[PDB]
């Protein structure tokens, strides 16, 4: 019996082992996965808005300027009206 | 700390030139014996746990001789005791307690979706102060694993609703009915995930004087919150006001793991590809109209 | 001591009418009031109005040893609500418990919506404690207070 | 004998091992979703700040017909 | 006479029109910043939410070091003995 | 203006050779007419020109014995002359309340930009990115209706819009509304255009054609909306006297969140450095635990 | 009548010029200050997130990294048990 | 002609309310809400399936028979609770009748064929 307590020991043991050593790289490697990865996250997404903000804007500029440029334009064919 | 209780414990009772002796051996005695029955059934050790209590409670009325003045006495009592035996008596290896201890711990793990749109709690965190305090009955949940002894510990739950209650009043500016409330420390379980939450509160369930846990101030919060608690493993879609849809769907096709960064990682990508082409877009006509007002202006200025 | 629990649908004022009964928020109780020389104390749960978590009373209310339900007059469905609530508490509730109802927000009774010798009736039929209250101008208030007092043991 | 203690061992710095990691996992479960919700509400500016702009870029080609059809009413 | 109040009424009416055209144009543009602060504002909150949840695990990891220097000093306090 | 068009017309009515004269003096006979009246009140600005619809329509067909099939596309090509030369002279007459009332809406509108359709229970769902590209579109037809001098392009213009806004209520619930769109396009110079189209359209194109249905129905939609009250809401007074008090505070939410942005990078820049002090008071355990117990 | 009829059209003419002058002032600036808005509601949002999901990291390394380091010294009392 | 009335008239004939057959056929709105400002019509209709259709149909023709230019001929669709009997007895009471189904399109043609010869 003693030395089947062995075997079997020895089984645990060394399946164990190979699976700490697994979980050991799972984990590390993965802590570098979102390190890198947030890091993504951010830069981008700061560059991103940057962009928005600074841009989605930029077009009302027009909105309100197409509307000048409707009435300056409608008003030309009137400086033309009475010649 | 196993080390330190026996010093301040005698600190308070070496007033007493009549009955503090009284007391104390007569305690020591069947204690020594919970040493010796901490192989016993667990019912069994709650049990003579609540019977010593009871019976010192009849006893020095017996001989030694007001309840006005027993809430007070009630927290030291116990704390000597928890000091040496929390180690034999929380989360028994016998017991199921580390088992729940975790299904629960998996099961708040799960629930990082929530948002009081679902359950509508009468808080608003967006002022600083308000999430202070948030933060605060938190960090008391937190805390409340590291108190060896139920007293500091049941503070832990009073403590922690009172930084609920606070941030309900901050936020509402009327005080909160538990129409008000429950879903508030809810909210604060579902953001604590709490540790060892389960074995710390059978440890009080079954070791605590019942007294302070009925009259005192604690007994209410340890109740509505035991409530959220098991009411939270039990849950309803149609109690959230959600159809099955959306109750299966938070759950269901997600927590696949890490993939989420992966989608949001994606789609960042077409995003910004996307606001880039708007601009350029936009930059089309910054160009491509005035063309047309200066064109309309200077083409036909001529006659 | 003595233990009570208050239960109701939500904003009907069962927030409101203990408030009334400015410093922290809205918690349990524990009032002492004596009508005699010895001295009765109370204690108090505040409970779910919002009614998806009407589920879980069982334990809010099991070793208490008094109780209380709120429906609102300008609101039959609060009245509806206090009847299914009188049922469940006769049923499951410790039967050791002891009962009182009313109708509040007496103040904007030109909105009324529950009638009161109705009511009277579903009360007095079970052998309830009816005389409806109002907590802004706090009228049976106390009143129906030492009208619970007397009861107990 | 002394093969069973060792294997206590094999065990117990293992389970530690696994908080390390399962904790890390929730967090970037989280860290994900919050991201989450941003992109989604993100997503939902960009295109707006595109509809406007068709929006525009046509109502500016229809106004080249306005003037056209205008003038081509005073000459 | 029908210059003084004729011509008159018209240009009330084109200076009308014109007002109509400014009063559209400002509260377009004005609507428009409330919608850029609403879209920022639904997000600014998710935006304190990850603050402070990640205040909280500071908190509580302060906490949990704040106990383990106590602990290795009763520890290195058993060890000290004969 | 006088002259190409002169000659568009004169190149357009000699075709018959038959009826090409006849059309062309009357017109100018009850034009002078018109335009002598142009100083005249606004109501009897109309009459003799209505007049003149139901007159040729019915002078033309008694003595004239043409097929009619045709006539579905005369209701379009006539109204383009009179409209160019007399939009100076009867759109927004100096006479009438039209600028005025034109106002009215347009203050009207702007005021109850707090309102949402779910209260109205609209058939409509704007998340998708499609219902609401047509949204978008759907608000710029009835726009562009004033662009335009002319009654035909401009009822081209409302019959395009009320075509083009059902097709939400096909792409959310997809079912085959309109104080819905209109509520938030706020119209340019509506009045004088509404009545420019009860003056001047087509009394036949608002009996027969499409465009006639479509505009029956918006000015129901508009003289409700004009005393819009609580009772077409079905909501309480109380708050609602709150919302008369006004909820304009336009910069405000930007205030708002302009405050908050600095003490939440507060809130950040109180932790970075915190936790930066947390990890140098970190090691001098680890090394501190070294250095002692390095020594034995 | 032309007597009444000039007060009237001086008036509406001379209110609404003020009018127009009230609303232009108002637009022109309000624009002016949401160009502004956008520029500190962003180059600080961005400077907030930016330092966020990249700043709340430390904190995480940090309480995994302890654990470890928790364990360095509890293996290193282990050490003492022999040197006794 | 003008005839003033979701499904009964899409068996008979992109747009929901009109319809042309001339069949000039306007549409009316689900919603109980904004009910009055009705008239512009020569031809109407009233329709009811749920006993509340059967008495908004009331006060509709309770409106309708006071409102209008004295000339415009009215037709009532059914779409159980309710007897017909009842139904039949108010009808007649007050003077063309039917009840209809659009999937078998059973009584579709017919109304719309029955309504047409009665206008003068």
């Amino acid at each position: 019996e003693t030395r089947d307590q062995v075997k079997k020991l020895q089984l645990m043991l060394r399946q164990a082992n190979d699976q700490l050593e697994k979980t050991m790289k799972d984990k590390q490697e993965l802590e570098d996965f979102i390190k890198q990865s947030s890091e993504d996250s951010s830069h981008q997404i700061s560059a991103l808005v940057l962009r928005a903000q600074a841009s989605e804007i930029l077009l009302e500029e027009l909105q309100q300027g197409l509307s000048q440029a409707k009435r300056d334009v409608q008003e030309q064919m009137a400086v033309l009206m009475q010649s | 700390e196993t080390d330190r209780v026996s010093k301040e414990f005698i600190e308070f009772l070496k007033t007493f030139h009549k009955t503090g002796q009284e007391i104390y051996k007569q305690t020591k005695l069947f204690l020594e014996g919970m040493h010796y029955k901490r192989d016993l059934s667990i019912e069994e050790q709650s049990e003579c746990a609540q019977d010593f209590y009871h019976n010192v409670a009849e006893r020095m009325q017996t001989r030694g001789k007001p309840p006005e003045r027993v809430e007070k006495i009630m927290d030291q009592i116990e704390k000597y005791i928890m000091t040496r035996l929390y180690k034999y008596v929380f989360c028994p290896e016998t017991t199921d307690d580390e088992k729940k201890d975790l299904a629960i711990q998996k099961r708040i793990r799960a629930l990082r979706w929530v948002t009081p749109q679902m359950l509508c709690v009468p808080v608003n965190e967006d002022i600083p102060e308000v999430s202070d305090m948030v933060v605060k009955a938190i960090t008391d949940i937190i805390e409340m694993d590291s108190k060896r002894v139920p007293r500091d510990k049941l503070a832990c739950i009073t403590k922690c609703s009172k930084h609920i209650f606070n941030a309900i009043k901050i936020t509402k500016n009327e005080p909160a009915s538990a129409d008000d409330f429950l879903p508030t420390l809810i909210y604060i379980v579902l953001k604590g995930n709490p540790p060892r939450l389960q074995s710390n509160i059978q440890y009080i369930t079954r070791f605590c004087n019942p007294s302070r846990l009925m009259t005192g101030e604690d007994g209410y919060y340890f109740t509505n919150l035991c409530c959220a608690v098991a009411f939270i493993e039990k849950l309803d879609a149609q109690s959230l006001n959600l159809s099955q849809e959306d109750f299966d769907r938070y759950m269901s096709g997600q927590t696949s793991p890490r993939k989420q960064m992966y989608k949001n990682l994606d789609l960042l990508s077409q995003l910004n590809e996307r606001q880039e082409r708007i601009m350029n877009e936009a930059k089309k006509l910054e160009k491509d109209l005035i063309d047309w007002t200066d064109g309309i202006a200077r083409e036909v200025q001529d006659i | 001591q003595f233990k009570l629990v208050l239960l109701g649908e939500s904003a009907v004022g069962k927030s409101s009418l203990v408030l009334r009964f400015s410093t922290i928020g809205a918690a349990f109780l524990t009032q002492t009031v004596c009508l005699d020389d010895t001295t009765v104390k109370f204690e108090i749960w505040d409970t779910a109005g919002q009614e998806r978590y009407h589920s879980l009373a069982p334990m809010y209310y099991r070793g208490a040893q008094a109780a209380i339900v709120v429906y609102d007059i300008t609101n039959e469905e609060s009245f509806a609500r206090a009847k299914n609530w009188v049922k469940e508490l006769q049923r499951q509730a410790s039967p050791n418990i002891v009962i009182a109802l009313s109708g509040n927000k007496a103040d904007l009774a030109n909105k009324r919506a529950v009638d009161f010798q109705e009511a009277q009736s579903y009360a007095d039929d079970n052998s309830l404690l009816f005389m409806e209250t109002s907590a802004k101008t706090s009228m049976n208030v106390n009143e129906i207070f030492m009208a619970i007092a007397k009861k107990l043991p």
